């Protein structure tokens, strides 16, 4: 044994193509839809639990997760690549930032990191790249509110609006008719709801769809009183009820 | 064939190539002939020359005052599993006061040439062994093989043409066995056995190799004009 | 070693360093040279313990003679200082520390100015228009405080560093053997071969 | 691929055949050992005239009591013979004698094998290695990347080495004279080299028990071509 | 295709192609047994007379691992050593640790962990051997077979090596017709039997019997090998049910 | 083993060339296009991203230039996370310096690391070389204003004008035709973004699709400023050189 | 076509030694299926011993990781009895580490994240197993949790596992369509061992021995297996009514 | 405190004759006041015609005697059963001793 | 760590790592070496696809390992840093522990000994580069000039060129360059320098490099109008 595998599993082609980054983007095309709208005073993300199975609990599966009390993430690919990344993007938001400046990171700079991890897995012995792009939404002091994108490569952008995964084209194009710069954060959860209705087949309410916002600070989810500085997560996922009002209003 | 790339790769049908392939080394070497009585135990080995100018590039390795061997195929091998074996019998006399048993020394063998056969990088042994000692349990002779299998004789023989001392020995078995007390008739049917694997050439003085080890015998060697006796 | 002195005048620096060296009993030597040019602008004086001296200050002078070569170009004296003051700190933390005092005199051929740093063991480093290590200090400052100018000539360098020397000659209980003395100018480095 | 370890269905190592292959590409080396010495003698061959024939160095000293040729990539020989120097010096420290020209030769060639994936690739030179000890007298050794070392009264290796071989069969003998192996050797190397034999483009070197290692002068070299010359124009 | 160039890799049915040419190796080897019996274990094993010159009783083949557990193999007889030696390193750990003697079903687990460990890369090969062992422990008399997979159960009775078919079959008579249990004596004779039947598979060649036992009663719970009168009367019940 | 899998990242072609190091460089081939002016009182460096949507966040990205201290700047051609790896090595190695000596690291020594960096991956390691290729542009008091590229090989020259990234051929032309050596950084900005507008493979250059920055001595008094444009910066200097 | 041996992207974006591995899940030819009570969570699997030689008491792929969590594996043993081991080191460093019993899913995660490694490292092979974990949790009450090689995970109303899984899950969806709620509502875990079985008879339309089962319970802090005779009495029972 | 060290008495004496050399040493072994053995050798045949005493802790004395004889075999498997002698012998003696400066065999040798 | 056998012998008894090197030298631009009485030059080829380049602060080809040596050489640029690095350091460590600058011999030594290691270690691929090393050893007035090669082989030359169209200007250096009497000046050694590249080159523009080395650490770069001084003079008695 030993992991004598000490060489890359990924090189350029003749054509300086990367193949196993554009296969790895091929996966994250198969997966299901998620997408995300920011707001003047919030963001929200969003995607669709497709049950493996109705005797499955997809309560228990978390696609959308918190990495930060201010930053969530969502994915479209490869569930479990997703599941340890948002293990190690929790862990190095304390080890190289919150244990160094006992604050926790800007939401550019927790990408900044992610997306560290997902280019060496490109380039380092014996592995593949992770199959998945995230969505990683959050708030902080100095930035106010942003918007990432993580793709399998490393690289990342910034967006106003985006989605990712099986029917993103076209949700892209509904995206881009209905976002302007003066979107009150409700306005982005429904303009949301409805983008993320085109490409669900089947069940659509709060039992199969899963939704998160940024926004305001929730005091009481703090867990404790007395200190007038700590306000509460601002990373807030909806409720199975609260999915369904606004779908009334739809 | 598709198989024969490396040692950690079994064929369709169970079978090691460079394990094989290992083996097919010792038979292209010289032959090398082991037998014994119940008071003494001999190796006798054609030694192989380059040409004319060269030497004879000698076969027999002294591993104990009681213990030694005789090879047949990569000598550079040999001399790798001859330090071994030495080191091993020295441990034995150094931490338990003790000569290191024959049968222990073949099972000590077995066990460091079958690493090479299961592993990634290394290759097996490319060379057989004739081991032969005197312990507490009597005269021994021991055959070793690169695939790791180790067995314990009465007489056998090694290398190229090695089936006809093999043979012979076969037939003399219940007379050579006997030969107790009498060094020099146990080396003769030594070079009796020997002379059946020969053909072109025959034995000369620094041609020949043999090596006895005994009851009140310490492992020793004899070439040049020590070996006339015997010619 | 005992005795190192700087001195910054005008337009160059002057560095001088005892000949004594004294294995316990015997002054085993008395023409001992305790400086090494580390580029042709730069010179460092030591003092502090046997063999760590001259081997601190070999590999110093290596290491900056690489640089110069590496990049065609001599580092200023400030840069040269920064980076003994840092060898000096990460020893300080070592298993076995280099105890080892410098003084670095040299002429800033960008600047056009004479520059004189004092480095201690630790790391500790300060940019003087004179220095000392050790004792040499506690007889000479008294004087220097007293007679030294910005604007001094070289030759008023060597009055000065004079009556410092005869002052150490007479207070101090140990025979140093007299000093050898180097000037650092726009020109280089040169021995006044007699003092 | 395959292993750089891998038998053949023969039962020889790749790449220990094909590093022998190189060897044959190398220019010629020829030891002869007499009762008087031992001599070494090399084919120089430079690849331009504009290239200082005296800065190749294909005889190199060992120690006083051991000399050595090369031939092949004689690049991989400065490791072996840094190898050979260090042991031969080792000994010495250990032991306040002369290292046995066998003992030498032994551990020069436990190198060899060391590869795998230790280097990643055999040797690709073979050396002669000749000298003196008082238990076996003047000897000459022939050490491969095999791993394996023959004795010899007398051996060619490089290019023209069975052709070579072939004529020091023929003239070897238990009681040739030092004076007489070195024309022999001289002789040899004009019968297979390319060009004109020459004090330049050939190099001859002896080590005996007295003197100890000693490569020749060019001027001491030419006065034995010269005297060669005219013992064959005499018959 | 490809697929068994490489050991740990999963072909298309999703099989390892290495382990079962692995039991090629196996299936090559000579017939080896055990037989479970009231209060204990009993191995036997075929050992084939190449030649004359082999010195009889001389290359024993059983293997002893502590001092309650024997263990049997057929396939590549260095392979089946390398295991009994971690066996050895196992169950002294064990015992240094926890002071008993290592259960038999703990042990199995050991040597079952190690033989599946190398199917997991392609650096290492599988074990070219299949492995029947056991002993006493509290718990009363165990029976293992291990196989190259690293799979493994527990049997009444069990059988391996070229002559394995004939012995399975000799060994399923012997747990119909004795539903109460064998006792480690007949347990002896019935394994000389057994090899002497398995036998016909390898008929070229003579063979030298071998048996060993671990029985509370007749050996105090440690593993011994059947010698001299023992083995002889043994030798003498399978040539004359041969005949 | 695990042999049968290596690609052999470094190895040689026959007509001796590195075969991951070519096709590196292919894949760079399609990066946005960037750009270096050098000129007597500053540099301009000024890029191409690469196909925007109007969803993108304009103000908050970056991918083209970066700063790797207040006296050096790069752009970049080719893989972003590539880029990005290498830029925080050269940010330490800057700050290393600056540690050591206590003077800004001169500008060819950070390049050298970099480039010496670059030069590893090729020879040893068995792993893939760093997709990108680095204009950098950065002053010291040695040399003054300088511009150098590196790229996957490890190689390093210096330029007055230079371009990599997508149709460095027609860029090259282009800048040596009008490039002349007593030019001044207004002129400079002016053939950057004319040779870009040329040399583009969208339909228009606007300020939404262009990253822009300047490095200058117009920082008072012997002193050097970095200028990172704003998207509005961008735009303003597009009318004023008369490209919208 | 070296993407197909080892676990990096073909240009379809799949990884073909995840896919293969499950299909070895499969070659044991065994079918489980696990549901909820009230109060326990109940597993049963076919138990086959095809050879008269073997002793069937040691055949068994139902596993005790802890005193609360049970295992049972779909796949070949030799990679079941791994996944085994490295399941009961977890759970026993789990509670010396951070002072409580392992939760069920959070065992499952671990394990899942463990296979979710071996597809990504070269040097690893996945295992070709799916592993399903009972308990009652303290916190969460009656848990089913079930891995599989491609690293994923889920928590389950009930499930199944095998050739036959589809049939086992469309009685069970089924049966839970009617009933409207999730779980067995029955006081007693032996008559939830009796729906369970009643529940595979019908489903694989197959008659059960008490040798031909395999049986594991989990109730408030234990989980146990049943013998041979529990099993019997279990089998009489639902044939007297 | 442990002390890895202790004194087990004995003298030794080495006289070298024009064609002839004698090693001799007393038979006694003691810790403090107290005889461990009347007769407990200290003075050795090493093989190659050298006999070698190490005086002072016998359990070093003992560990370099045994080691040098050790030394002595290895001579001979490495060049050619060539006979060690005693100049070799004392290099290679000293090589052993220098070894352990750092924490000393506690004995004074002769052969 | 990456421990691969990339360098190995083929069934011919060749290293084609090592070979495909020497290709990698035969693609780099010319370089030459002459020596003199009492003087060696260095000559090197500038390849003109690059205007727009900045040459003063573009890497030069020559390169000082100390005050007394210089290395050139042809093949990949990146390659030769690493050995121009490792022979800087060497220099340096040896007039620290013998106090006595490297001679010249001792330096090319030391390099072609690093290019032999990266040959026949695992994980690493031979170095794609030849160099030519010239200067004078320490108190001695005696020109020295050595080669080295990717496979580690080195040797001294009265005259020696590497790189693109180096078998032409080795042909010219053969036919003019007499060792009965090497070029007696600089002047004369610069001069047959020049020609050699002219051989070559194009235009004797800035495509043409000159560096002198005299004895005692005496080292300097000629200019572009001294070297057309030389490329001028050179045609005007061709011409004829």
């Amino acid at each position: 044994m030993t992991d004598r595998y000490s060489f890359s599993l990924t090189t350029f082609s003749p054509s300086g193509k990367l193949g196993q980054i554009d296969y790895a983007l091929t996966a994250v095309k198969q997966g299901v839809t998620s997408l995300g709208i920011k707001a003047t005073n919030g963001v929200v993300i969003a995607t669709e639990k497709k049950s493996s199975s109705p005797l499955a609990m997809s309560e228990t599966l978390s696609k959308v997760s918190l990495l930060t009390p201010d930053i969530g993430a969502v994915y479209s690919g490869m569930g479990p690549d997703y599941r340890v990344l948002v293990d190690k993007s929790r862990k190095v938001a304390h080890t190289s930032y919150k244990r160094i400046y006992g604050e926790y990171p800007p939401t550019k700079l927790l990408v900044s990191e992610v997306a560290k991890i997902m280019q060496e897995a490109t380039q380092s012995g014996g592995v593949r790249p992770f199959g998945v792009s995230l969505l990683i939404a959050g708030h902080d002091e100095f930035n106010g509110f942003s918007l990432y994108q993580v793709d399998p490569s490393g690289s990342y952008f910034p967006w106003k609006a985006t989605a990712i995964g099986k029917g993103s084209v076209a949700a892209k194009t509904f995206l881009e008719k209905r976002w302007n710069d003066e979107l009150e954060l409700e306005d982005a959860i429904h303009i949301a709801l409805l983008t993320l209705k085109e490409s669900v087949e089947g069940e659509f309410n709060g039992d199969t769809i899963e939704l998160a916002i940024i926004g305001d600070e929730n005091p009481d989810l703090l867990g404790y009183t007395g200190i007038p500085t700590d306000k509460g997560p601002r990373f807030r996922k909806l409720t199975s009820q609260e999915i369904n009002d606004r779908l009334e209003a739809l | 064939n598709n198989y024969d790339g490396d040692t950690v790769t079994f064929s369709p049908t169970g079978r090691l190539f460079q394990v094989e392939y290992a083996l097919e080394a010792i038979k292209q070497g010289s032959v090398t002939v082991g037998l014994r009585s119940n008071t003494h135990a001999v190796l006798v080995a054609l030694k192989r020359n380059a040409d004319e100018l060269s030497s004879y590039q000698k076969k027999i390795i002294k591993c104990d005052e009681h213990m030694g061997l005789s090879l047949a195929g990569l000598a550079p091998d040999a001399r790798v599993l001859s330090n071994y074996l030495r080191q091993q019998c020295n441990y034995s006399s150094l931490v338990f006061n003790r000569k290191l048993a024959v049968e222990r020394a073949g099972h000590l063998l077995c066990d460091k040439a079958q690493k090479n056969t299961q592993s990634y990088g290394g290759r097996p042994y490319g060379v057989g062994l004739l081991i032969i000692g005197y312990d507490k349990s009597g005269a021994h002779l021991l055959e070793f093989q690169p695939s790791g299998n180790v067995t314990e004789l009465y007489g056998t023989a090694i290398g190229a043409r090695s089936q006809g001392a093999k043979t012979y020995l076969e037939r003399t078995l219940d007379t050579f066995i006997k030969i107790d007390g009498n060094p020099d008739e146990l080396i003769k049917a030594g070079v009796e056995a020997i002379s059946q694997s020969l053909r072109d050439e025959s034995l000369t003085v620094d041609n020949l190799s043999i090596a006895i080890v005994g009851k009140d015998t310490p492992f020793t060697i004899y070439d040049g004009e020590a070996v006339a006796k015997y010619i | 070693m005992d005795i190192i002195l700087g001195i910054r005048v005008q337009d160059s620096v002057i560095l001088a360093s005892s000949k004594a060296v004294t294995r316990g009993i015997s002054v085993l030597k008395d023409s001992d040279d305790k400086t090494r040019q580390l580029s042709p602008h730069t010179l460092m004086s030591f003092a502090g313990e046997a063999g760590d001296t001259v081997q601190f200050a070999e590999y110093i002078q290596a290491n900056i003679q690489l640089y110069s070569i590496r990049e065609d170009y001599e580092l200023s004296p400030q840069a040269v200082s920064s980076f003994v003051r840092q060898e000096l700190a990460k020893s300080i933390r070592s298993r076995r520390p280099y105890q080892v005092n410098v003084l670095i005199g040299g002429y800033d051929k960008k600047k056009n100015k004479p520059e004189l740093y004092q480095i201690d063991y630790l790391g500790t480093k300060v940019e003087l228009p004179y220095g000392a290590h050790g004792y040499s200090g506690f007889y000479t400052f008294s004087l220097l405080d007293h007679h030294y100018r910005p604007d001094m000539t070289t030759e008023e360098g060597l009055d000065l560093l004079k009556l410092c020397v005869q002052e150490l000659e007479k207070r101090m209980p140990m025979d140093f053997k007299g000093v050898i003395v180097k000037i650092v100018d726009k020109d280089g480095i040169r021995q006044v071969d007699d003092f | 691929d395959r292993g750089v370890s891998t038998f053949s269905p023969e039962g020889r190592l790749f790449q220990v055949e094909y590093s022998l292959e190189a060897i044959k590409l190398g220019s010629t080396a020829i030891g002869i050992a007499t009762k008087e010495g031992v001599v070494l003698g090399v084919e120089k061959r430079a690849t331009s005239p504009l290239l200082e024939s005296d800065s190749i160095e294909k005889i190199v000293e060992i120690d006083r009591h051991i000399g050595c040729a090369m031939s092949g990539l004689t690049a991989d020989a400065r490791s072996m013979i840094e190898h050979a120097r260090t042991a031969a010096v080792t000994h010495n420290l250990y032991y306040d004698e002369d290292i046995n020209v066998e003992s030498l030769t032994q551990s020069v060639c436990d190198l060899a094998l060391r590869f795998g994936e230790l280097m990643s690739r055999p040797f690709g030179v073979a050396l002669l290695i000749a000298g003196h000890d008082a238990d076996d007298g003047y000897q000459l050794f022939h050490a491969e990347p095999s791993g394996t070392f023959y004795r010899y009264n007398a051996k060619a290796i490089g290019s023209g080495s069975e052709g070579a071989q072939a004529e020091l069969l023929n003239e070897w003998h238990s009681s040739l004279t030092l004076k007489e192996a070195e024309l022999l050797v001289l002789k040899i190397l004009k019968q297979v080299m390319e060009e004109k034999l020459d004090e330049n483009n050939a190099q001859l070197s002896c080590i005996t028990k007295q003197d100890g290692f000693k490569i020749y002068d060019n001027e001491k070299t030419a006065e034995l071509i010269k005297e060669l010359k005219e013992k064959e124009a005499a018959e | 295709t490809g697929y068994d160039l490489s050991n740990s890799v999963f072909s298309p049915d999703g099989r390892n192609f290495q382990v079962e040419y692995a039991v090629k190796a196996v299936e090559n080897g000579t017939t080896s047994i055990g037989i479970k019996c009231n209060d204990g274990v009993v191995f036997a094993v075929e050992k084939l007379i190449t030649s004359k010159l082999l010195v009889p009783q001389k290359n024993v083949k059983i293997q002893v691992v502590d001092r309650h557990i024997g263990c049997v193999y057929s396939g590549l007889i260095p392979d089946g050593r390398h295991l009994v030696n971690r066996g050895r390193e196992e169950a002294a750990s064990f015992k240094k640790l926890y002071k008993t003697p290592i259960p038999i079903p703990a042990f199995a687990d050991r040597l079952g962990q190690y033989v599946q460990a190398h199917t997991l890369y392609n650096s290492v090969r599988p074990f070219g051997v299949s492995t029947i062992f056991g002993g006493v422990d509290k718990n009363g008399a165990h029976l293992y077979m291990l196989e190259p997979s690293g799979s493994y159960w527990g049997y009444k009775g069990a059988a391996t090596g070229k002559g394995r078919q004939s012995a399975k079959a000799e060994l399923e008579k012997l747990v119909d017709h004795h539903p109460e249990g064998l006792s480690a004596r007949e347990a002896v004779k019935q394994a000389a039997k057994i090899i002497y039947l398995a036998h016909e598979d390898n008929k070229e060649k003579d063979f030298e019997l071998e048996i060993s036992w671990c029985s509370l009663s007749e050996t105090n719970g440690l593993h011994k090998f059947v010698k001299g009168d023992l083995l002889q009367e043994a030798i003498d019940f399978a040539q004359k049910e041969i005949n | 083993g695990s042999r049968r899998y290596d690609s052999r990242t470094t190895i040689f072609s026959p007509e001796g060339r590195l075969y991951q190091v070519e096709y590196a460089l292919e894949s760079i081939s399609h990066a946005g296009t960037a750009i270096g002016i050098m000129a007597s009182d500053g540099i301009v460096l000024a890029a191409e991203r690469k196909v925007t949507s109007t969803l993108l966040e304009q103000d908050t990205s970056t991918e083209k230039l970066y700063k790797l201290n207040d006296k050096i700047a790069v752009a970049v051609a080719g893989l972003t996370a590539d880029a990005e790896i290498l830029i925080n090595t050269a940010r330490i190695h800057a700050q290393n310096y600056l540690k050591t000596y206590n003077e800004d690291i001169p500008v060819e020594i950070l390049v050298r690391r970099l480039s010496d960096i670059k030069q590893g991956y090729t020879q040893h390691g068995g792993l893939r070389p760093f997709g990108v290729s680095f204009i950098y542009a950065g002053y010291d008091d040695r040399y003054g204003y300088q511009l150098y590229t590196s790229n996957p090989s490890g190689n390093y020259t210096g330029w007055k004008a230079i371009s990599v990234g997508a149709n460095t051929s027609a860029a090259q032309t282009l800048l040596q035709m009008d490039y002349k050596d007593d030019m001044k950084v207004d002129d400079a900005i002016e053939l950057a973004l004319k040779t870009l507008s040329k040399t583009t493979d969208s339909s228009a250059l606007t300020y939404d699709r262009l990253e822009f920055a300047t490095i200058r001595k117009g920082a008072n008094d012997g002193e050097v400023y970095q200028k990172i444009f704003k998207p509005q910066e961008i735009k303003d200097i597009l009318v004023k050189t008369g490209i919208t | 076509g070296y993407d197909r041996h080892i676990t990096i992207f073909s240009p379809e974006g799949r990884l073909y030694q995840v896919e293969y591995a499950f299909k070895a899940t499969n070659q044991t030819n065994i079918n489980s299926l696990a549901v909820r009570g009230k109060d326990c969570t109940v597993v049963i699997s076919q138990k086959k011993v095809p050879d008269k030689l073997l002793d069937p008491t040691t055949v068994s792929y139902i596993f005790c990781i802890s005193r609360t969590i049970g295992m049972v594996v779909n796949g070949p043993i030799p990679d079941a009895r791994n996944a085994a081991l490295r399941a009961k080191a977890e759970a026993a460093e789990f509670r010396y580490k951070y002072g409580y019993d392992m939760p069920c899913d959070v065992l499952a995660k671990r394990m899942a994240n463990l296979s979710q490694i071996y597809t990504q490292r070269a040097y690893m092979r996945p295992l070709g197993v799916i592993l399903t974990f009972v308990s009652v949790d303290e916190e969460l009450g009656p848990s089913i949790y079930k891995t599989d090689p491609a690293g994923y995970y889920v928590g389950y109303k009930a499930t199944a596992t095998g050739p036959k899984q589809q049939e086992i899950t469309t009685n069970l969806e089924n049966h839970f369509k009617k009933s409207k709620i999730d779980h067995i509502n029955e006081e007693s875990w032996e008559k939830v061992v009796e729906f369970a079985i009643t529940h595979m008879i019908d489903a694989l339309g197959t008659e059960f021995s008490k040798n031909d089962l395999e049986v594991g319970v989990a109730t408030k802090d234990k989980f146990f297996t049943l013998s041979a005779e529990n099993i019997e009495e279990r089998l009489v029972a639902i044939a007297e009514q | 405190q442990f002390n890895p060290y202790g004194d087990n008495g004995g003298t030794i004496l080495g006289i070298a004759g024009e064609d002839f050399a004698v090693l001799a040493g007393d038979t006694r072994n003691i810790t403090d006041y107290s005889i461990n053995s009347r007769y407990e050798p200290k003075v050795f045949d090493c093989g190659d015609n050298i006999v070698m005493s190490a005086n002072g802790f016998a359990a070093d004395g003992d560990a370099l005697v045994k080691r040098f004889k050790n030394s002595v075999k290895w001579y001979h498997f490495d060049h050619n059963d060539k006979k060690l002698s005693i100049n070799s012998a004392a290099r290679n003696i000293q090589h052993l001793l220098y070894g352990k400066r750092f924490f000393p065999y506690y004995v004074h040798t002769i052969i | 760590g990456y421990d691969r056998a990339l360098s190995i012998f083929s069934p011919d008894g060749h290293i084609f790592q090592v070979e495909y090197a020497l290709e990698a030298v035969k693609r780099g631009t010319c370089a030459v070496g002459v020596k003199g009485k009492n003087c060696v030059v260095l000559g090197c080829e500038r390849r003109s696809t690059l205007k727009l380049q900045d040459t003063r602060i573009t890497p030069s080809k020559v390169s000082k390992i100390d005050s007394h040596v210089v290395l050139s050489f042809s093949g990949l640029n990146a390659d030769s840093r690493i050995l121009i690095e490792k022979a800087r350091v060497e220099a340096q460590s040896h007039r620290l522990t013998l106090e006595d600058p490297v001679t010249v011999e001792y330096l090319t030594r030391y390099v072609a000994g690093v290019q032999q290691r990266y040959t026949q270690s695992g994980g690493v691929r031979p170095f794609g580069v030849s160099t030519l090393i010239a200067g004078f050893d320490p108190r001695d007035d005696e020109p020295k000039l050595y080669q080295t090669e990717p496979s580690g082989i080195y040797s001294s030359w009265s005259a020696q060129t590497i790189g693109r169209n180096s078998k032409t200007v080795r042909e010219f250096l053969e036919k003019n360059y007499d060792r009965k009497e090497p070029p007696a000046t600089v002047e004369e050694c610069v001069k047959l320098t020049v020609r050699s590249l002219l051989e070559v080159v194009q235009t004797g523009a800035k495509n043409i490099e000159i560096t002198v080395v005299k004895p005692d650490s005496d080292i300097v770069a000629l200019s572009s109008e001294e070297i057309n001084q030389y490329v001028t003079q050179i045609e005007q008695e061709k011409q004829e």
